[PDB]
């Protein structure tokens, strides 16, 4: 058996696009751009003494996007503004729309949760903040489709 | 070149559309007159019938047949023979009859209601039609009717409703037309005739094995499950020839011309993956009804029969005339012609930088690069080429190529600037087509087992 | 890419050096576009759609038939 | 003219597979291509959707590279 | 290897120095060649391949009986 | 002498080639009349057959054994 | 097969010309004018337990074009005022160019990293000045072009 290539392009940061409102965000940090998790597990399950087993769907599809920005980059002023703007005029939603180079992809609403701490030091400072998504389903975008109704058993 | 809105929506309702797929054109060699030209290409029956086609006609048929496959191609390539006058048989049993015929764009739905009577009363019925009168002819005779077109006018006769048989009658022959319109176009790879004598089917056979083209042809004959000593029917015709064609045999294959399914379950097929034909379904084939030793004597006679199981419908071992599973040729031609496109392919664009190649031993080892690329890289990804020790035989399944060097070179080739005795190696994987299983039921309590810990020694020491 | 390209010394005629006046700078640009008209098709549904076909073979290229 | 003129000799760059704008692929079968060669008359041939020269061939059987 | 020849003063005939002309110069060269037409022959398995012949001699070149 | 091809290819099924090896070739001396000359050299068993001789014969023996 | 002289003209160290700022600098050391690294990898491997690889693209271009001048050029003077001009002004870029005689050249922007070491002697003493540059890309200036498209394969 021989050594297979996984994917025939290359993966480049450059080519994840990250539209907030309509707008690319640009000046990201070093390592990580962005990070998505969900706040609760997919299923549960109860265990019974005697051993029978049952689970329950969870609805709970509210989720936690990070987001690392230079503290030098322009869209720290954006986001401050109008973290001050929703809370006076009462509007916090917003379209979020995230495309992945080689990977899965998101689209959905969202709004800013937490604003990340500053801090000035001998080097230049990052700031992570937080975006609320709505949902947190990571879709694809490829030709997957096909074989979904393939692994369909018992 | 103008636009009067900035942003416009089309709503379509209903309609989806379809991804462009790579696929190989079918060839229907039919008999007709509504074109000029000796093939042309289609991409729906909607683009037939607005050329004249006849609902219900043997190209309609083949063509819905083939694009409602799972692989179904997006063009269909339709020949053109000459035509002398059409039958419609009523041999036979049948409440309603509905002849569908379409005279010089005229489009016309006889209907009528003994086969002998059935047939003379369409033919006072057709007659009674002016226009069919003053632009075609129509006679009976006994069991069918013959139509006729008057010269200047071109009729086209299909299926409406009921039990019969549609003929076309031709002056041509296969093997004079074939040699013609493989120089409009050879862009096609699978062949199909309408012609069903066992002369027009020989003849496309022997013409695909020297043309390079797959042949398939459904028989509709009786004899092709006969006992194995009857050796009268084509399939026990083409086996002495040693010719290679895909036939089965059915009962629809000469009102529906079925071969439209095989080659919606073939097209859009890539031979790479090796994936044989054993069990895929295929819309528009009926079940084959005979019982065991009707089975068994197809089987004998390599005649392939679409069997339903389970509740669904699948075809059966693939086999061709030969005796040679389809898959391997199909792989052999796959191979054939992609090695010689990608060596083209890298020899021009190598000769239109100038800088050509040259016969040195400085430049002819690139080809193992060149050949290691394409064909023999994507059957290793995606399975169709095997790898790997062999444990039995203590042998190597990897490939291998080999080129030879200038010194080697007659200097008679340095004249003719051909080269010669490029070697290749490969191993073909295999499907898997049969499984039997041994089960076992118990009763009582289980006898305890041996209690013997040793490891299982492998063979008797004793050996002189 | 821009490029730019500047000629040299031996390559002046010797009347541009009584001028004092150079010559034959070249460079080249490739200007981008704004977006001025969109056309969109839409479709709509209304019984059960047809299953899709159940190929799941990696799309091929192009036909191999080709002489 | 133009795929020869602008090609040096040195390299011995043979006209073979050149492809050339204008020109139009042959269309007779087999045959009237054997017999063409035989009469030593280049003929223009499509393969694999592009268009190509062959042969290079002269009046006199030499090849044109050699002339 | 490309060779050249010139002839000596004492085997120019007389009249060729009335005439000053040189003649007899000699050159030779070796012409490269591109390639145009290739055949390939291929092989394909289907079964377990038969055991190869187990030999580890070092092949000889030539059978030893001549006279 | 023509070629109506660039690049043609022989697909052979399952056969497979053999080097070239230096040897020294035995002599049989067999009994018949399929041919007038006092010694022939063949290189496989088609050959002999398509020379006449029957299969299971001395000499087409000798030859698959060696 | 016979050798190849692989250039027509020869490589003069003379011909090498730095402009920084629109100035040619003057008053090299010995032995080495100027060396240029990449920061990072190009391309970075992830490979997997099974042998699948997937390969990421690197979009950090930063590099550091070291520059060594004698302890008695008159350029030393010239770095060290603008060291402390942009240190207050705050302006600290400025263009690099680079002209190959016969090999490959640069054209970016850079600023001063690193002041070298001062050290005397018995001899002239020298310093090696680090100069960075935003983008660390070596481009041609030859006839290179025509060939690139046909190197391209799979």
């Amino acid at each position: 058996n021989q050594s297979k290539i996984l994917t025939l392009q290359a993966y480049d940061p450059a080519k994840v696009l990250v539209f907030i409102g309509g707008q690319r965000v640009s000046g990201f940090a070093a390592d990580t751009k962005i990070v998505i998790t969900r706040n609760n597990d997919n299923i549960s399950v109860h265990a019974g003494v005697d051993g029978e087993i049952s689970n329950a769907l969870s609805r709970d599809n509210t989720g936690v996007m990070t987001l690392s920005l230079q503290n030098t980059a322009k869209w720290n002023g954006y986001l401050a503004q109008w973290q001050r703007q929703a809370n006076v005029t009462g509007l916090i939603y917003l379209p979020v729309q995230v495309e992945g180079s080689q990977g899965l992809s998101l689209n959905t609403i969202g709004w800013i949760q937490k604003q990340p701490d500053l801090s000035y030091g001998t080097e230049v400072g990052q700031m992570d903040w937080e975006i609320g998504v709505l949902d947190a389903w990571l879709s694809p975008d490829q030709i997957q489709g096909i074989a979904a109704g393939i692994t369909g058993l018992l | 070149e103008y636009q009067d809105k900035v942003v416009d929506v089309e709503v379509s309702l209903g309609t989806q559309p379809i991804d462009t797929v790579g696929f190989e054109t079918p060839m229907f060699l039919a008999m007709h007159g509504n074109f000029p030209e000796r093939i042309r290409f289609y991409v729906s029956t909607a683009g037939m019938v607005a050329d004249g086609f006849a609902v219900g006609s043997p190209a309609y048929q083949f063509a819905t047949n083939a694009f409602a496959g799972n692989f179904a191609p997006q063009r269909v390539a339709i020949g053109r023979m000459s035509i002398d006058s059409s039958k419609v048989d009523f041999t036979g049993t049948t409440e309603q009859v509905v002849v569908n015929i379409t005279l010089n764009k005229v489009v016309k739905a006889v209907k009528i209601n003994t086969p002998a009577q059935i047939a003379t009363a369409l033919a006072d019925a057709v007659t009674a039609d002016a226009d069919l009168t003053g632009k075609a002819t129509a006679v009976a005779t006994g069991t069918y009717v013959t139509v006729t077109a008057v010269s200047p006018n071109v009729v086209s006769v299909g299926k409406g409703a009921g039990v019969y048989k549609i003929v076309n009658e031709s002056s041509e022959t296969v093997a004079t037309v074939l040699p013609s319109v493989i120089a409009e176009n050879h862009n096609w790879y699978f062949l199909a005739t309408e012609a069903r004598s066992d002369a027009d089917i020989v003849a496309a056979a022997e013409f695909a094995k020297a043309n390079y083209k797959l042949h398939i042809y459904n028989s509709t004959d009786v004899d092709a499950y006969a006992p194995e000593n009857s050796a009268a029917s084509v399939f026990d015709t083409l086996k002495s020839l040693s010719y290679d064609s895909l036939g089965t045999s059915d009962a629809g294959a000469d009102v529906d011309f079925t071969e439209g399914s095989v080659i919606g379950a073939m097209a859009a097929n890539d031979p790479s993956y090796g994936d044989s034909l054993h069990l895929k379904t295929m819309p528009g084939m009926v079940p084959f009804a005979g019982s065991d030793t009707q089975r068994s004597n197809a089987w004998s006679r390599n005649a392939n029969i679409y069997r339903g199981l389970y509740g669904g419908g699948s075809y059966i071992e693939g086999k061709t005339s030969s005796g040679q599973y389809v898959d391997v040729i199909r792989f052999s031609h796959w191979v054939k012609f992609r090695m010689e496109e990608s060596v083209f392919a890298y020899m021009k664009r190598r000769s239109d930088m100038g800088l050509s190649m040259k016969m040195s031993d400085e430049d002819l080892p690139v080809l193992k690069s060149v050949l290691m690329n394409n064909p023999i890289n994507i059957g290793i990804r995606n399975g169709g080429i095997l790898t790997g020790y062999d444990t039995e035989n203590k042998v190597s399944y990897d490939p291998t190529i080999i080129i030879p060097k200038r010194a080697n070179i007659p200097t008679n080739d340095l004249a003719a600037r051909i080269l010669r005795d490029v070697k290749v190696e490969l191993v073909y994987n295999n499907s898997l087509h049969y499984v039997k299983i041994r089960a076992s039921v118990v009763l009582d309590r289980p006898a305890g087992q041996s209690t013997n810990a040793q490891t299982p020694m492998s063979s008797s020491a004793v050996g002189v």
